[PDB]
């Protein structure tokens, strides 16, 4: 088995290493944790496709979080997994497929959820 | 406009589309006009690994195309433009709007968005 | 363009990247084109203690680079630029977008953002 | 405004409208002023399959029409303009606003939006 | 400014207003200055059936009126302007703001908004 | 800045303020500099019945005042300007900001907002 | 740029800072470069009672300073600039960003914001 940094939660690198990389073979790795989605439209897009980023959204609390006082402490972590894929265009019958067309996400969702479960 | 300017040779096409069984949309484009034309850039471009232009806000043009005005033609939304050159790969333009050089009605100027430029581009249906 | 303008000698590179075991991102950059080029500034720069540019809005270009148009090249997102000068520290430019000087198709102009300038900068993989 | 400019021949009209039994609104256009005019484009146009302009912000003018100032006229909201040509299909303009070339009060300029251009356009009620 | 420019003859009036018994507001206007003036348009106008202007942002001026600077006059908010012409219907301007042509203090320029132009316009109280 | 320009004669004052017993604020202004100056308008004005300006966003200037630079002076927020003319009523300016014509350090230019112009204006404390 | 322009004499400094025991932030600054410079204003300023500038957004440059380009120097964020003049009080500038006049690499231009000008200004640590 693996060895976890903590007993009951996973840091983003752990996600990118153990939930994303082993499931999606399309990504030859390239499950890259990042500080946040900030340098986007011309900094990160150059990465080879397909690839997936993992980045914190905001740290938050789900209830009482008074430090020190002898009561439980609850914490929340919002993080986002963003993929990137090309487009297949099979051009059947002397006609191309349009640059915009339905793309299958249900399969990706099912695979991801099954792995998380 | 002067005669010498129109260096480029272009083919104007019309779009017909339908639906595959899988639900994805199919495009086929038919050549309708032939002639020389003059082309000017208006905006920068960013190419993906295979030259398909990447930009939001599809409605803004990038290249200006001018050719002889034709009273017997009725350009519309479904237009396109095609160009095959000596060495550089072919290219597809999408036509946005239209404008006479003036109401003198001598030359028709199109505003276009560049889409693709690579060896695999489909050539217009004759 | 005039011949005398192209003072600067540059090396154009392509990017290759992967993931370390620790999850961090590693970048490898390969020389692919070499030639003289002319450079112009467009915007001011703010240097950290080691000269790495500080600015958000990464789509903002800073320097314009012009060089001979090459029909057999297909610039794309993953481009870079490298320049080693007589005394000044090396510098890396990141290519944002491309544009022909005109559809005359003689000279290729790049829009770039400066990244680094210091002695520790790596040199392009030959 | 030199004499030779006023190439185009136009028919100015006033609108009269009412309600059908079905609730749909009916428009009738009447010819009232005759003369020559000069026309200048100001903005691009996008034509549907049958030439009816497609644009939001209906207050935006497209073509500037100039003709002789007439002190005995009271151009107002309900104005239109009609024009028939040698080969090109007829066209309807909608008048947005009016302006004297100057308070010299010699020539009346109209700001207009193009609407239709096709063979089925109704001709002004004489 | 040259002498010949001041084609137009205008009457400058002050406003006096009160309340009817019905609760509506009544306006009265008094002639106070006579002289020639020069006028220049700035913006297009949209006329209702009886030529009363129609604009939001009522503070936006349309016409600039220029005439001799008078140190003994104190133009203020309640100003107006009246003009009766050879054939054209009378017209009322409302004064938005004032400006010296320069601190040379020779000519006073007014920014104005057009209001009405028709045969029923009230003429200034003598 | 040619000599002849400085038509206007002005007095520069400093503001001293305190509180009345009723809580209302009191102003006192003391002449500190006198000399010829040149004045230029920058924006229109809208006068109340007694000529007090009507503006929000008071930080924007209206008139540009230029006079000889003085290294032994330190203009600051609390400045004012006063001007009494041959026939026109006295006027108060409020100083927004300062600027050298250039770092040549010869002429000091102020940006000011006009406040009042009427016969009842207080004259600067001698 | 011509030789004669560089009227002004300036001292370029670097900043080192630490924390007092009370929590206050202490700044000390040392001169590092000597030379002449040319200075131009870009924006008006308004002084407090002792000449410390008041400004929002705190990094919109006001004065442009130009001097000889030095390839052996690496300007960074922590820069400052000093100027002691014949009669006027000494002044501090804060360096916002840097730019070569051109990639000809002959002259270095700094975008700067003025801060202080009064007799009590600390002079650079030699």
């Amino acid at each position: 088995k693996l060895k976890l940094t903590y007993s009951n939660r996973l840091t983003l690198p752990e996600i990118a290493k153990h939930i994303v990389s082993p499931t999606f073979h399309e990504l030859e790795g390239r499950a890259i944790p990042v500080t946040g989605v900030e340098d986007d439209k011309e900094g990160q897009s150059a990465i080879t496709k397909p690839f997936a980023l993992v980045g914190l959204r905001i740290g938050d609390t789900s209830g009482p979080a008074e430090i020190g006082e002898n009561s439980r402490i609850n914490l929340r972590d919002d993080f986002i997994i963003e993929f990137n894929f090309n487009k297949d265009r099979y051009k059947k019958g002397g006609a191309e497929t349009s640059l915009f067309s339905y793309y299958d996400y249900e399969s990706i969702r099912d695979r991801l959820f099954n792995a998380m479960v | 406009m002067k005669i010498k300017d129109r260096k480029h040779r272009v083919i104007v096409c019309s779009q017909k589309s339908d639906v595959d069984d899988n639900g994805q949309l199919l495009i086929s484009r038919t050549g309708s006009i032939n002639g020389w034309a003059a082309i000017e850039p208006v905006k920068a471009i960013r190419f993906s690994k295979d030259g398909v232009s990447m930009q939001k806000d599809t409605f803004q043009p990038t290249h200006d195309i001018t050719m002889n005005y034709n009273p017997d033609v009725n350009i519309s939304v479904s237009a396109w433009v095609y160009e095959h050159r000596l060495k550089s790969p072919p290219r597809w333009f999408k036509v946005i709007s239209v404008i006479n050089v003036d109401e003198c009605s001598q030359f028709m100027r199109l505003r276009s968005r560049l889409v693709e430029s690579n060896d695999e581009v489909e050539k217009p249906v004759s």
